[PDB]
């Protein structure tokens, strides 16, 4: 066989970028109304599991966190704690409008104005609640966002 | 009842009963009851001196004609324009007679009200909330502390003089690897719309001159 | 075992540990309020320090009178019950 | 009018008892439980195929706010600030000055798609049907800033989808 | 007239008692707090901070208020004792991340508008 | 100052400071504190980077909306460099490595890359500039890291004569590779191999101390053109430190890894810097001048190695 | 106290009821005490509403109990109607009732299924949730929003039902009762389910009254009380349905009661479709009900009243009141207080799950640790309204 160093990296890099997106195990934070849609997205109609996205995973063996609902100041420390326990790679997805900018409760003293303050978010899903189909678009969108990752190529060019 | 679909049909019979049941409690506990009034939408109001929280609530719970077994609700209404700024309110239910009565008191920051937990086990937490959000203290409460606000909340939110946006907003800091707090800064200020119409709305409720 | 002298010893040594107290003005009958001139809050720490040093509880109401190092010696006499 | 839910008295006849005794030692009701599940195996799953298929919606659906134009092309909005004054979350910001030709029109018009609650009040209060909500919902973004739509973004979306927004409004303006 | 219902203490002489009772409660707890939460401040620092919050309330005079201030303290301590608080909640008294806020006049006139 | 950079607010997260800072190589251990401190007060920040955009995520919470930007660039290219510095009120260069690759040797990261950045800033008319030099810079020094470093300290002082070159000593912190270097790398799976660490004097500094120094330098108008070095307040011996470290880390101690792909550990040249003494430069202004006090290693070494400590320690003796 | 454990739901599992931090005091295997911490979702809803117009505040009540939406809005609507001294048109009262029962179907499906999800019974979660999906369309086809419809407003509803909807709700109702019978065919008679919810969390009749319980908690231990029968509001006086009553008081009866209530909802919907009357959908009092766009764009007065009701809202007479409804979970009501301005002065929200949770300590005495799973679930606790 024959191939340059760059080429072999891409193909074996393309593999992992496919494995790490064909099998996502999302931790779920059912904090508020938008938690319900997350259940529908797993319900029979859409069956998020049909894409490999399992329903339940140990928070310490997750693959992506979907912050769903409001993020109270009291509950904020717990969220950050959970975030640090996630093994890498860890992708955080903000779901809804209270998990993005405080939504309806932007001006509430006890509401964290956007979960992005507590952690770095990857995908932002609008809509309070985001229809169970829209949320599924974000997850599919996330897989592509993974698919546009070139770790090894950048490593080979260090 | 009347033939007007855009108006609320009055039920005078129930209104008459409350007035009849009015003096019934005004005569029985005159040491505390200050004022009893009945609203046109069939809701009885009893005004009690704060001391009489237990004598009056305990009475209605057990008397042979009140029988108000269950406590519907328990809150307070901050009103900074009165010497006793706060104003407790007890909403009582009566399955036997199928009626509801409202009992109100008056207190302030530094004049605690006896815990009504002995009268009803329902107020075990409602009294924590009132203290938590308003600051009123309840005497002899089995376990009084914050129930809603965040730990170490240096303030009583639901008071009318507590800014809506609070005093500290959280955030995560990498330098210290822990959530932190700082004085609140808003990307966009809360716009304060002024809505009051300058023309008298209801002549019935007009407050006479000074 | 009893060493009523020891009570006079540790107490003087212990107050030496309290950084606020200047060693020179310390005496078996020094005045906390004026000689040392500490805070009533501070003397509470001292009382607590003695509790650990002598290993037993000290009531607060008593602690609101032990204004001089001697009374720590005198008051602890009844508690220890040493009658040299 | 009420009814009793759990007030059955097990008749003590031998045959009846033998049934309750038969049930325990033979798990029959549990065998029945395996029956209902088996049926659902041979049913047809209600799973649609996304994105090649979509979940049915209605003309009233609420989605991505957008700004419309008359058939001529002119902006419908006239900066009346009804939508701002009613948006419950105060997600709307507006400014206006008399345009060159002396016509009331906006200069700054911003909707915060993270403070929005997607309530539909804005499209209710518009006296000229300018600000509406299109049937689009797949607009998740990788950054917070992208979800702050200003006048230019809203106008583009309105032009982008206008072929459909009118179609929905046409079928539904009568109920309003 | 000044007829007012008290809460716990009928006069400052009794009220001041619980303050000293309370101070010991913190003074003996700071060592536990540092180790329990694995904070990174020496046991000495906590008590010094503790005195400040007690000290800033020295000016108080109303018997009821001191009862109230005391009542809050127990709740603050009880949460700390039971570990209901979290490492974050403990350090909020020290204001680490906050940079030095200027306080003299010429400092203010160079940075902004706040008097 | 430009009309849009006039100070506004109270210096919080969403307050506008007026410091449009462009940080090069901000992904490093030192940068993330500088970014965080700049983000703290809400100063506009541009962050060119080379790694995956994934690796820059942890910087995002550190800045308000639209205050952190993640462009792309390459050291070998100057077209990219110009974009990131076109309108910056100041530019900070933090590039560097602890080992050499087959792409960028020590000179490239320590001479040309620091320079190429400097010229474009002059070309673009950047009003200020900051450069991180090494305390032990000398062309006659043994450590090629230092010998390569010593070259850069000259061009930066020449291409941008007003650039405030800074020469900090060894730095330590939560993510540092110095205190964590001894605890894990030196000992794990391997008995200490210290080559008679009896003569060396090491005077490390705390990362937060360095971070506060840089920001104060940006604000100061008189700091233009000067040169600084940051050193802890207490000097130490190499051998004394390692022994003391195992007390905090509670690892067994016995007084007295090659170069590979990935990120090598215990490199050939890295050793020379551990043994190399910390220069004594009493004439150069240091931290105390910037309104910053050195924090003793005793106070803060507890937090860094607390994680090393699995599941009452006399502070290390000093050497004058 | 032997070893107190801070059993936490913060790492929320697939139950979607909220986040609960629970502090307990065990004695070996058996639990002995409990102390729920509920501040984890307090957003301050009861304080913001003091800055909104009564119209602007309506969407909040939708987000209190995010599984019984339209029931919540009805509770708020009745309170404003009562203070406004106006009645919604008779057609409106049927629509609101029509969806109250549909919402009650939505609530119980979540309650029974998730209550079975927590105990490992996972299959019944999906089957019924498919029906929830079908019912969402009825929400979506009338109001355009799958969940937070805000369809019900003070004065009736917003838009009339579209064509072909009632003819399609009927289709759902007809076959629905077959769905429940499948559900019972795996929960009721199953012995494993019985072992978990019989003689568990028994609540004495007198205590239930004292602690302040309502709904299936009261009626799950014999107490005959349902506000749809004693204090009807819209049309419930004009329909036929039997309030199921349990006798044991354990969890099992409450599970039976909820399943029986859903059937009693179908018996009502069957009567709502057949009896639905014609007429307008909102009070024909323009000062409270903004006119339809047709008149707004044509008539002068019709415009002004569409220019004030969307910037200043409608004034309400000074006063206060407490109005409650038999929401799916239990009694739900608001102590709205109006001082004459278009913004409420105060609004206390009597969440049925607030009292049912405080009483968890009482119910949890002398039960294994795993039984708190089957005890919290049986109360149908959603922390949206516990904290508000
Ligand atoms: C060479 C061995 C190295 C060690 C590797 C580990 C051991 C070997 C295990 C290999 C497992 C086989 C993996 C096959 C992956 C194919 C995925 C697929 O089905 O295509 C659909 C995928 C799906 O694409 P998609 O994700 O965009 O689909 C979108 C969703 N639908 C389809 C519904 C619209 O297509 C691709 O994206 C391209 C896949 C590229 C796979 C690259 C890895 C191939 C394996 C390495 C061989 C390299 C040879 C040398 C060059
Ligand atoms: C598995 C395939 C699916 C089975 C479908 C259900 C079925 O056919 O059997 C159900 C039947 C009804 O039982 P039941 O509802 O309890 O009424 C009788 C009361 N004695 O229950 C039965 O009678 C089934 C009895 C099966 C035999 C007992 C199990 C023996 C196991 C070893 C073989
Ligand atoms: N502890 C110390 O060494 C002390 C600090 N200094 C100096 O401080 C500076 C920053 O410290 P520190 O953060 O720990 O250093 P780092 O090892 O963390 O690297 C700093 C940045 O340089 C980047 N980098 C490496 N190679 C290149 C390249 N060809 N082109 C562009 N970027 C590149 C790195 O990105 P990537 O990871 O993707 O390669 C990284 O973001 C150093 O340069 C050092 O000389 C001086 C005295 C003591
Ligand atoms: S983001 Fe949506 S679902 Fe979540 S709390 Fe806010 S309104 Fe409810
Ligand atoms: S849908 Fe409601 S919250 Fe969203 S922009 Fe329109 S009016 Fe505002
Ligand atoms: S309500 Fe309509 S016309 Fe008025 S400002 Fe808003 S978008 Fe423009």
């Amino acid at each position: 066989p024959s191939s340059r160093g760059e080429y072999v990296v891409a193909k074996l890099d393309d593999l992992i970028n496919w494995a790490r997106r064909s099998s996502l195990w999302p931790m779920t934070f059912g904090l508020a109304c938008c938690a319900v849609e997350m259940m529908h997205m797993a319900a029979p109609r859409y069956d998020m599991d049909r894409f490999g996205v399992v329903f339940r995973a140990s928070p310490r063996q997750s693959d992506v966190m979907i912050v769903a609902g409001t993020l109270t100041n009291k509950m904020a420390p717990a969220l950050r704690k959970v975030y640090d326990q996630m093994p890498e790679p860890r992708y955080v997805v903000s779901m809804g409008s209270c998990a993005n900018g405080g939504g309806y409760y932007h001006y509430s003293y006890s509401v964290v104005r956007g979960c992005d303050r507590i952690v770095p978010v990857d995908i932002y899903v609008p809509g309070c609640p985001p229809t169970a189909e829209a949320l599924l678009y974000g997850i599919l969108q996330l897989q592509k966002k993974i698919k546009r990752e070139k770790r090894l190529r950048i490593w080979y060019r260090r | 009842a009347d033939t007007r679909p855009t108006v609320r049909p009055r039920n005078d019979v129930a209104h008459k009963q409350l007035s009849a049941f009015g003096e019934y409690v005004a005569e029985i506990l005159p040491k505390y009851v200050q004022q009893v009034q009945v609203s046109c939408f069939n809701e009885l109001e009893i005004c009690i001196h704060p001391d009489g929280v237990i004598p009056v609530l305990t009475f209605l719970r057990d008397h042979s004609n009140a029988q108000f077994k269950s406590l519907a609700d328990l809150t307070a209404v901050d009103i900074p324009t009165r010497q006793n700024r706060f104003e407790i309110v007890y909403n009582l239910l009566s399955l036997r007679f199928n009626s509801r009565i409202r009992v109100k008191t008056y207190t302030d920051e530094l004049t605690p009200i006896e815990s009504s937990v002995p009268v009803y086990k329902a107020a075990n937490w409602y009294e924590r909330e009132i203290w938590d959000m308003f600051g009123v203290f309840f005497a002899n409460h089995p376990d009084l502390r914050r129930i809603l606000t965040d730990y170490g909340f240096e303030g009583h939110p639901f008071r009318k003089d507590f800014p809506l946006s609070g005093y500290v907003e959280l955030r995560y800091d990498d330098e210290v690897k822990r959530v932190v707090a700082e004085p609140v800064e808003l990307a966009q200020e809360f716009r304060k719309f002024d809505l009051n119409s300058p023309w008298e709305a209801f002549p019935a409720y007009r407050q006479p001159p000074e | 075992p009893l060493t009523l002298e020891g009570i006079k010893d540790r107490v003087l040594y212990v107050l030496k540990l309290y950084d606020k107290i200047d060693p020179e003005k310390l005496s078996v009958n020094s005045h906390f309020m004026k000689d040392l001139g500490l805070d009533s809050l501070d003397q509470v720490e001292i009382i607590m320090a003695m509790e650990d040093e002598f290993g037993f509880e000290i009531p607060d109401i008593d602690a609101e009178k032990l204004m001089c190092p001697q009374e720590i010696v005198d008051y602890i006499a009844d508690k220890k019950d040493v009658y040299e | 009018t009420y009814k009793y839910v759990n007030l059955r008295e097990p008749s003590m006849d031998m045959k009846s008892v033998t049934d309750r005794a038969a049930q325990t030692l033979l798990w029959t009701e549990l065998i029945r439980g395996l029956g209902m599940t088996l049926s659902y195996l041979f049913r047809e799953p209600a799973t649609i195929n996304y994105p090649f298929e979509k979940g049915p919606l209605s003309p009233r659906f609420r989605g991505e706010h957008a700004l419309r134009r008359y058939p001529s092309g002119e902006e419908r909005c006239i900066a009346c600030k009804l939508c701002e004054a009613v948006c419950p979350a105060q997600a709307i910001t507006i400014e206006a000055e008399p345009r060159a030709d002396g016509s009331r029109r906006t200069t700054r018009y911003d909707i915060d798609m993270t403070k929005c609650i997607y309530c539909g009040f804005c499209q209710e209060a518009c006296p000229v049907d300018a600000i509406v909500e299109g049937p689009n919902f797949e607009f998740s973004t990788e950054t917070h800033e992208e979800l702050l739509y200003n006048k230019e973004k809203l106008l583009n979306n309105g032009d982008k989808w206008e072929a459909e927004i009118a179609a929905n409004i046409q079928a539904d303006y009568l109920y309003r | 007239s000044t007829s007012v219902k008290p809460i716990f203490s009928r006069d400052m002489n009794e009220a001041k008692r619980r303050v000293r009772e309370l101070y010991r409660a913190w003074y003996r707890e700071v060592p536990n707090t540092v180790h329990l939460f694995q904070l990174d401040i020496s046991v000495k620092q906590g008590r010094d901070k503790v005195r400040e919050m007690f000290k800033k309330n020295a000016h108080i005079t109303d018997p009821r208020v001191v009862d109230l201030l005391v009542i809050k303290g127990k709740m603050e301590l009880e949460e700390t004792i039971k570990v209901w608080k979290q490492r974050t909640h403990v350090m909020r008294f020290f204001h680490e991340t906050e940079a030095p806020r200027p306080k003299d006049f010429l400092s203010k006139f160079y940075v902004g508008h706040d008097p | 100052l430009h009309h849009a950079v006039i100070p506004h607010g109270k210096g919080g997260r969403s307050s506008v400071s007026g410091i449009v800072a462009t940080v090069f190589g901000a992904t490093g251990f030192l940068g993330r504190y500088v970014v965080n401190h700049l983000g703290r007060m809400g100063s506009q920040v541009i962050v060119p980077h080379r790694c995956e955009p994934y690796d820059t995520m942890h910087l995002r919470p550190m800045g308000d909306l639209g205050q952190i930007i993640f462009m792309d660039w390459n050291g070998r290219d100057k077209d990219s460099i110009r974009r990131a510095v076109e309108h910056s009120s100041v530019v900070i260069n933090l590039v560097g490595r602890e080992w050499e690759t087959q792409n960028f040797d020590f000179e490239d990261v320590f001479v040309k890359i620091p320079q190429a950045i400097a010229q474009v800033s002059k070309e673009a008319g950047v009003e200020k500039f900051i450069h991180i030099s090494h305390l032990n810079a000398d062309i006659k020094s043994s450590s090629k890291y230092l010998r390569s470093k010593a070259v850069g300290e000259k061009e930066v002082r020449e291409t941008f004569p007003e650039a405030t070159i800074i020469k900090p000593a060894e730095i330590f912190g939560r993510e540092d590779r110095f205190l964590n270097y001894f605890a894990n790398i030196r000992w794990f799976g391997g008995v200490p191999l210290i080559s008679l660490g009896k003569k060396t004097v090491k005077q490390p500094v705390y990362i937060v101390d360095v971070t506060k120094g840089i920001i104060n330098a940006i604000k100061d108008p008189d700091a233009r053109g000067k040169t600084f070095a940051f050193v802890g307040p207490s000097r130490y011996l190499l051998f004394d430190l390692v022994q003391y470290v195992f007390a905090v880390a509670h690892r067994p101690f016995l007084p007295y890894f090659e170069i590979s792909p990935f990120e090598p550990w215990t490199t050939r040249d890295k050793v020379e810097r551990i043994h190399t003494t910390d220069k004594i430069l009493p004439h150069l202004p240091g931290l105390e001048d910037l309104g910053v006090e050195a924090t003793p290693l005793e106070l803060k070494a507890i937090e860094v190695l607390r994680r090393h400590r699995t599941y009452d320690v006399q502070p290390a003796k000093t050497i004058p | 106290l032997v070893s107190n454990l801070t059993l936490n739901f913060g790492p929320q599992h697939p139950a979607a009821h909220g986040v609960l931090r629970l502090v307990m005091e065990l004695s070996g295997e058996m639990v002995r005490k409990c102390d729920p911490h509920i501040g984890l979702l307090h957003r301050g809803t009861e304080k913001l509403i003091e800055y909104k117009t009564y119209l602007q505040a309506l969407p909040y009540f939708d987000r209190l109990d995010y599984v019984s939406m339209m029931c919540n809005e009805q509770a708020y609507s009745l309170a404003v109607e009562k203070l406004l001294n106006i009645r919604p048109p008779p057609r409106a009262q049927w629509i609101r009732v029509l969806f109250g029962e549909i919402t009650r179907l939505l609530n119980h499906i979540m309650a029974v299924t998730t209550h079975a999800l927590d105990i490992g019974a996972m299959t019944p979660f999906f089957w019924m949730f498919e029906e929830r999906e079908k019912m969402f369309e009825f929400y979506e086809r009338v109001s355009g929003a799958r969940m937070h419809a805000a369809y019900v407003r003070p004065g009736g509803v917003h838009q009339d039902l579209p064509l072909g909807l009632m003819d399609d709700i009927y289709e759902f109702s007809k076959n629905f009762s077959l769905r429940i019978d499948e559900l019972e065919e795996m929960l009721t008679n199953n012995r494993i389910w019985r072992n978990r919810t019989v003689d568990i969390g028994i609540v004495t009749a007198e205590d239930a009254l004292n602690y302040g319980f309502s709904g299936v908690m009261l009626r799950g231990s014999g107490i005959q009380w349902d506000l749809r029968k004693t204090q009807p509001y819209d049309v419930y006086d004009q329909v036929e349905f039997d309030v199921p009553i349990g006798s044991r008081g354990d969890c099992y009866d409450r599970y039976l009661c909820r399943v029986e209530e859903m059937r009693q909802s179908i018996r009502i919907i069957s009567q709502c479709l057949n009896k639905m009357p014609p007429g307008e959908i909102k009070v024909d009092d323009a000062k409270v009900s903004p006119p339809k766009r047709a008149e707004m764009k044509t008539s002068m007065e019709s415009l002004i009243h569409h220019f004030k009701l969307y910037t200043e809202g409608y004034q309400v007479p000074p006063g206060a009141t407490y109005t409650a409804i038999e929401a799916p979970k239990g009694e739900f009501g608001v102590y709205l207080v109006s001082d004459g301005s278009s913004r409420p002065y105060r609004c206390k929200i009597k969440a049925p799950g607030f009292a049912h949770l405080a009483g968890l300590d009482k119910m949890s005495k002398g039960h294994m640790l795993a039984d708190v799973v089957a005890i919290i679930g049986t109360q149908d606790i959603v922390f949206g309204e516990v904290d508000r």
